[PDB]
């Protein structure tokens, strides 16, 4: 589905309300149903929610790179002038939200619709068609909240024990809802290691065997341990398919997702997806991931390691300062030695992050975001590149956090700049290969 | 197979569709011309040998016909 | 105010947009305090359309200037010496901000400085001429306007400096919260800001016109620019931020532009924020508003 | 022919046709493009595009 | 804003349903929490924290004397009340030591309870189920331009 | 012949037009090449590359010797036949790895010699 | 679409009658043949 | 374990517009569901009391001036936005406003009709000087939440009416809290309830339960 | 003041256990306002009744074991944390299940005191070994909510006292979520949509009613503070 700009939709439509419109009494000619369209008198909106029912529409966003470039979704009236767009589909298009347009295209002929509902409906379109890797995938928000909600925290709320001696094992709950009464109450927490019986789940593999084998558990009732939140996950999943119990890295879910494919229908994949979008969401913003200047931590060892390379480099500055250095080896020196001392603010500072924070969250889920960005953010920045494609050896050892000096921002920018114009040069070239590969 | 219950373009579902016609091609051709042909009727001349929903759009109609195995073609 | 103060190398008498390699783009170590690095399109114009700096000077003769204030015997003077490219490649440029010494001299054992490379260099405060009249000379006034500027990689800071001259004046006209130095400078000289050009009192004051009575005993009045539609329509409209009463001096600000708020620019407004993720809504780079 | 001019060096591509005296078959996808003809691929394709179809005997009974 | 971060609005709730501070006084946006960190642009969080300092106002530090890291120094910025506005230029401006130590500070609302701790974080009430958001959320003022 | 569909993951369809995906498989991740899209419209336009290197002609041992400023590698072949010669190899471009060639390895008859692009139309 | 019939077959698209008058212009004589019978003439 | 007290709901008073409200005991895990409840029915469904347009005699339109006052006809709209206003209603009623020579202008200088009443006389609308003369009169509707400008194309208006966007909310700011009651724990709620002066925090919450009570159903 | 229209409540059944529940329209954001609190007075508010402790014959300082039955300690009592039986005491009753031999016991064996009536007698309980026998005590007392286990003073002085998880309230599982109508008569109009899975004791248009009376008559503490402002019936 899509969300259709009510007035766009009834531009689109015209011909087709007019007629409409026409056959139920409302207007007794064609002429009256135009002018009632175009006054937008209120009778036409129930209208047009006839004519635009089970009609597809192409949405096509440029620049079109692959086919999926252009998808068919089912129009959805919406108030507003903006277009709703599913947020699984942004991968395909490329679609940023800020601000980018998009191209609505009405299929008339039986055929043209036809091909719209069959070959690029957007739920039959998920792979791309060059990797065969899933593309609706989630994604971003999605990621966190889904690792959030299948991660496992020790000693959290509720942790199964289990009870010795005068206590029984006090983990166990009777139902999956059962857990969700005593989470909804303090005592159970989503990311607990509790222990559950389940029924209307289907055990992995080798614990299937083990326990049925006969046999399986359609109704049956089976025990293992696991977060409340990788309970909720596999009823993501559909019911045919066996209990993963791991927390839910990007590739994890690319892994599953992948699996579907082979093993299921695409519908069923269709939905499997539009569940974990839902379910990622609510406990992306449940997962209490936001940004502080405080939640960007820099490693105290910076200090030293800073020092410790300004000796070196003095040193070697020191041996070229006494004419015997090369002066190419000195400043090619410089490049190693600070070079090095990056990749041990590097290392150094994700010593330091303790696992939970939220800038590392993002990054450690796939959902986005580089361990060389954070490198920026906090610890240094590095070495810069001058314009002539050089490397200058003066590092730049202040971090976006503490804030650069007026000449650290001005060497940045040297470099910085060409590669924004590289980006630039790099789709005009592109488009021309391929429009040599197309012919 | 349970999928849960499709909504509107998305039933039936492709591949329960695509049993019934030799490719995503040749469906498109197979339903595209059982619309223009109960379209014609509305106004060849057959069917909606379904039940038509209230007011369901022809080429829909082909689609549910075309699943219920309702109609047979020939490849060219 | 950017539109004027932009120096492009294309038109006739110059090189083709198409023709020109990066060598041109590429920002030169004597762009400092002359042209604006940070400020340039971010279409295929990469670099042939720049701002003049703040503090930089037209030549006679063509070649911008840009300020300094020259030191002797590591003792900044007052002495305030506009220097082209050339001399300035003739000598050592100490650092905007050096530790400053009672009456002022080097106080921090050595000195930050340039040389003609332009190659940075480290040298007590004995062989310096020239120090840098202040930090953001390099900078254009968009960019100065830029809070945390420092903290804002090269990139973004760019798209932050071109969408401040994309806004639109709102009916209220808000003023930055946190703000930097520039919002005051740079409405008074746009000019979309009524000055007071003698020292006076306000004789009368209407949504029309605003009239002074001068010290001097001549009488000026202006006229307001009322729902004025702008080249592009954005809306011109002036507001008088002054009494009947009044006491006035030279240069004052009598009446708000669209975009400013007592005398200092306003582009946006101050506005509650949450940096949770929300429901899948504001996603992607989407945002989410109160209805408010 | 029509198809080489399209793409690049127009002029170049249409004497040595002229003096060829090239006859283009409009066998290829976008020569169809350009004519406005159904594209010789998907469901344009003979083998689909002439699909014929009919209700079976047997559902026509139950109508 | 300033930083070169930039979106359409995709949603526009009632202010009923928004989260909320403590204060029942509701946020007017969200922003997403995942564009920030790879930009770049953290100077869009420096300012959205001194956006709550200049809008709630603040005080030393004094007595007896004043702090380490407020020797470098502000100066007669001890104290600003409430809704003052704030000037830092662009090389020169408030530095990272300093945020901190103005982030505590000051009450109130109204009542003498403060809204935001010395992380600039506050806990937020969903206004569609009426409970707490689980962790303690980023809020401020940030200066955005149509 | 040509497969699975990645978009279907089942045999191709036989409408399918698989040079145009092919195209756009290729040409899309493009704009992410930043040892790039010089070298990726180096091979498919198939001209002679950037620094040539050389193959070898035929199977056997090498005989490596260097010159000022060259390289001289001769191959004796297994035939034994004529001896092939490679005459002048600027030493800015090293040599290929097995590790790095010496003098002694056995080649056969599509090895490279040196480090670089070889030329298709050679080879 | 507004007598609700079916679509009908499409003709001959505007824009490429006249790319074959633009190239008779340059005194190319472009001629549609047929399977046969040779020349068909647009109008 | 049934604990039956039955439910017990306490006034308060903090300030005159606002009071706080307390109801203990509940069972464990309520006040906040049950807090949030109120708390969006309040900042929504309370009726009002809101005026709608306007007409001014000079000004035929949103967007000029007038001779004299200090403020633009539409920087004066949005001063009259802070108009809170009550009105026994029901049917349209029309306020005026007539002022002359230098000053100036507040909501005290509108006369309203019998039957409504103005519960901020000290709201500065415009200032005037010796040529300024304001002559105005105003529409107070009745209504709930918040509706935008009725353009008068779509009304009956002629082209003197001035549409305005209507906010009817008797409530300003609303907040709430709990507290348990250790094994054995109730909760007990407290809402902090607000209103711009048109009602008090009482006849709020009461028009939220009877508008909230009525609701529910089965 | 007030009037609006129209809201309904319809019920799809899914099982007898199972039914959902649509509101249609409701006034945007009433979706959010009310159907979270609705989740809540079925969940809690809802009286009934469920074993709190319990203490079997054989089991005092044992970790967990039960020799001649195949299920252990923590599979019983999980196996009858689902025991469903409405009690009429308001005080805690000992019910009692007393089984020797091979054989399965069930809900059906236990002897219930008089006002306590077992809902669910095919109830798996344990499989009894070859020649065993098994000897427990259920304690019952009426309640609302899901109290977890109670040690109070704590479990204490009881040798062999097993508190257990109670699920008091007759309503295992509930939930809710929130769609837009209409066709622009009402447009983007909210709709509830509520999924209520229910015990054996009540159905769930017991259990909806029921939470209506106990919300209603809850909010008329407001009302009862003036009355003058309304709405819509
Ligand atoms: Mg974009």
């Amino acid at each position: 589905q899509c969300g259709l700009p009510k007035l766009m939709a009834l531009e689109l439509f015209k011909p087709f309300v007019m007629k409409r419109l026409v056959d139920l009494n409302h207007a007794q000619n064609i002429k009256s149903a135009k002018r009632m369209v175009e006054r937008q008198r209120p009778q036409v909106w129930d209208v047009l929610e006839e004519v635009i029912a089970e009609h597809p529409v192409l949405l096509n966003r440029a620049p079109t790179l692959h086919r999926l470039g252009i998808q068919a979704f089912e129009p959805q009236l919406v108030e507003g002038k903006a277009i709703q767009l599913h947020p699984l589909v942004c991968e395909a298009f490329n679609a940023d939200f800020d601000g980018d347009q998009m191209a609505v295209h009405l299929p008339l002929s039986a055929e043209a619709q036809a091909e719209a509902r069959i070959l690029m409906l957007s739920s039959n379109n998920i792979l791309s068609p060059a990797s065969g890797k899933p593309l609706a995938m989630p994604r971003l928000d999605m990621v966190t909240g889904l690792y959030y909600l299948t991660t496992l925290v020790e000693g959290a709320t509720g942790e199964y024990q289990a009870a010795t001696k005068d206590a029984p094992e006090q983990g166990v709950y009777s139902s999956p809802a059962e857990a969700i009464m005593a989470m909804d109450r303090g005592a159970l927490s989503v990311r607990a290691k509790i222990k559950v019986r389940l029924t209307e789940l289907r055990p992995p593999t080798d614990l299937e065997a083990q326990l049925f084998e006969n046999g399986w558990k359609p109704g049956d009732a089976w025990t293992a341990e696991t977060t409340l939140g990788r309970v909720m996950f596999n009823e993501l999943l559909p019911k045919s398919y066996p209990f993963v119990n791991e927390q839910m890295h990007k590739k994890v879910q690319a892994r599953i997702i992948n699996d579907l494919a082979e093993r299921f229908p695409m519908i069923v994949v269709a939905q499997t997806v539009d569940k974990l979008k839902d379910a990622g969401f609510y406990w992306a913003t449940r997962s209490g991931v936001t940004v502080s200047m405080a939640d960007v931590l820099v490693p105290p060892q910076k200090q030293e390691i800073l020092e410790r390379h300004e000796a070196e480099a003095d040193a070697i500055e020191r041996k070229y300062q006494r004419g015997a250095l090369n002066h190419t080896e000195r400043n090619e020196s410089l490049v190693k030695i600070w070079q090095d001392a990056t990749e041990e603010v590097g290392k150094a500072l994700e010593e330091f992050y303790p696992a939970d924070n939220p800038i590392i969250t993002i990054v450690k889920s796939g959902a986005t975001g580089n361990l060389t960005q954070t490198r920026t953010l906090a610890g240094m920045k590095g070495l810069v590149t001058n314009p002539k494609g050089e490397f200058i050896p003066r590092p730049i050892k202040s971090s976006f956090r503490e804030g650069l000096t007026v000449l650290e921002y001005f060497i940045n920018t040297h470099g910085a700049r060409k590669g924004l114009a590289d980006t630039a040069l790099r789709t005009a070239d592109s488009g021309y290969l391929t429009r040599r590969l197309v012919d | 197979s349970a999928y849960d219950t499709p909504l509107g373009i998305t039933n039936p579902p492709i591949d329960e569709l695509l049993s019934r016609a030799s490719s995503k091609y040749a469906l498109v051709i197979y339903a595209a011309k059982r619309a223009r042909q109960i379209n014609d009727y509305y106004n060849e001349y057959v069917g909606p040998l379904v039940e038509p929903g209230l007011q369901e759009k022809p080429l829909s109609i082909a689609l549910r016909e075309i699943h219920g195995d309702l109609l047979e073609h020939t490849e060219g | 105010l950017t539109h004027k103060r932009r120096l492009s190398a294309l038109g006739p008498g110059g090189l083709s947009r198409e023709r020109a390699g990066l060598e041109v783009r590429d920002v030169h170590p004597s762009h400092y305090g002359r042209m604006c690095p940070i400020e340039t399109p971010e279409g295929p114009n990469i670099g042939l359309i720049g701002s003049l700096s703040v503090y930089a000077r037209v030549n006679p003769f063509g070649f911008i200037e840009t300020p300094y204030r020259k030191v002797e015997n590591g003792v900044v003077t007052d002495q305030i010496d506009y220097l082209t490219a050339d001399e300035e490649d003739r000598h050592v440029v100490a650092q905007a901000n050096s530790p400053t010494d009672e009456n002022g001299r080097f106080t921090e054992d050595r000195v930050m400085v340039r040389k003609k490379g332009g190659e940075v260099e480290f040298v007590s405060a004995d062989q310096v001429d020239y120090m840098d009249v202040s930090p953001r000379q390099m900078v254009s006034v968009a960019t100065a306007m830029i809070p945390f500027l420092e903290h804002d990689d090269a990139n973004r800071a760019l798209m932050g400096a071109n969408m401040q001259r994309q806004a639109v004046p709102l009916v209220r006209s808000e003023a930055p919260l946190v703000g930097t130095g520039m919002e005051l400078r740079a409405a008074i000289d746009a000019g979309d800001v009524v000055v007071a050009d003698k020292t006076g009192v306000i004789e009368e004051v209407s949504a029309d016109y605003i009239t002074v009575m001068a010290d001097d005993g001549t009488r000026q009045s202006y006229r307001l620019r009322k729902f004025a539609r702008s080249n592009h329509g954005t809306c011109a409209n002036q507001r008088p931020i002054v009494d009947a009463g009044q006491r006035v001096e030279a240069g004052q600000v009598i009446a708000d532009g669209p975009c400013t708020q007592n005398g200092e620019m306003a582009l946006g407004k101050n506005l509650l924020v949450a940096i949770m993720p929300w429901e899948g809504h504001n996603y992607e780079d989407a945002i989410i508003l109160s209805n408010r | 022919w029509l198809s080489a001019a399209s793409f690049q060096e127009t002029t170049r591509v249409l004497t040595d046709a002229a003096i060829n005296c090239r006859s283009d078959k409009l066998n290829g996808l976008k020569e169809n493009v350009i004519i406005g003809k159904l594209i010789p691929a998907g469901t344009g394709i003979s083998r689909y595009r002439n699909i014929q179809v009919q209700p079976t005997e047997e559902a026509r009974a139950a109508a | 804003g300033r930083h070169g971060n930039k979106g359409v609005i995709g949603k526009i709730l009632p202010v009923e349903d928004m989260p909320f501070l403590p204060d029942g006084t509701p946020v007017d946006i969200i922003l997403n929490t995942h564009g920030v960190p790879r930009r770049m642009n953290i100077g869009q969080i420096l300012e959205t924290h001194l956006g709550w300092v200049a809008k709630a106002g603040w005080n030393i530090d004094v007595a007896a004397g004043v702090p380490d890291w407020a020797s470098k120094l502000p100066e007669e910025l001890y104290s600003a009340p409430a809704d003052s506005t704030v000037a830092t230029p662009v090389f020169d401006g408030a530095q990272e030591g300093e945020l901190a130590g103005l982030l505590g500070s000051t009450l109130p609302n109204r009542d003498g309870e403060v809204m935001v701790d010395a992380d600039g974080k506050s806990t937020l009430f969903d206004g569609r189920s009426g409970e707490p958001f689980p962790y303690p959320v980023t809020v401020g003022y940030m200066y955005i331009l149509k | 012949c040509y497969g699975r569909s990645m978009a279907t993951g089942k045999l191709v369809d036989i409408g399918e037009a698989v040079g145009i995906v092919a195209a756009q498989s290729i040409g899309e991740p493009g704009t992410q090449l930043t040892g790039g899209l010089p070298r990726v419209q180096e091979l498919f336009e198939a001209r002679v590359p950037r620094n040539k290197a050389p193959i070898a002609d035929v199977a056997g041992r090498v005989r490596l010797e260097e010159s000022d400023k060259f390289f001289k590698i001769t191959i004796v072949p297994d035939d034994g036949g004529e001896e092939v010669v490679y005459d002048k190899l600027s030493k800015r471009q090293r040599l290929r790895v097995i590790g790095v060639l010496s003098d002694g390895d056995h080649v056969e008859v599509g090895d490279q010699l040196m480090e670089g692009a070889a030329d298709p139309h050679e080879v | 679409i507004v007598k609700g019939e079916n679509i009908p077959e499409p003709g001959i698209p505007e824009s490429f009658k006249v790319l074959l008058k633009e190239l008779q212009s340059l005194c190319l004589n472009v001629e549609v043949l047929s399977s046969d019978g040779a020349a068909i003439e647009m109008r | 374990m049934l604990i039956s007290q039955r439910p017990t709901l306490s006034e308060e008073t903090v300030a005159e517009n606002r009071s706080r409200f307390v109801i203990e005991p509940l069972e464990p895990g309520f006040g906040y569901t049950l807090g949030n409840s109120l708390r969006r029915t309040l900042l929504s469904s309370i009726p009002g009391a809101a005026v709608t347009s306007i007409r001014i005699d000079g000004v035929l339109h949103e967007f000029t001036t007038v001779p004299g006052v200090k403020e633009d006809v539409t920087d004066i709209i949005l001063n009259l936005k802070g108009l809170v206003v009550s009105s026994d209603d029901d049917e349209p009623v029309t306020m005026y406003l007539r002022k002359q020579g230098p000053g100036v202008v507040t909501a005290g200088d509108i006369v309203p009709p019998a039957g409504v009443t103005v519960h901020n006389p000290d709201m500065h609308i415009a200032t005037l000087n010796d040529k300024g003369k304001l002559e105005v009169e105003l529409v107070v509707e009745r209504g709930r939440g918040y509706v935008p400008a009725v353009q008068n194309k779509a009304s009956g208006a002629e082209i003197g009416r001035i549409p305005v966007d209507s906010i009817y909310s008797p409530v300003l700011k609303v907040t709430y809290k709990v507290e348990a009651t250790q094994r054995t724990d109730f909760d007990k709620l407290i809402i902090d309830v607000e209103t711009k002066n048109s009602i008090s925090p009482r006849d709020a919450l009461a028009s939220a339960g009877g508008t909230l009570v009525e609701l529910f159903g089965l």
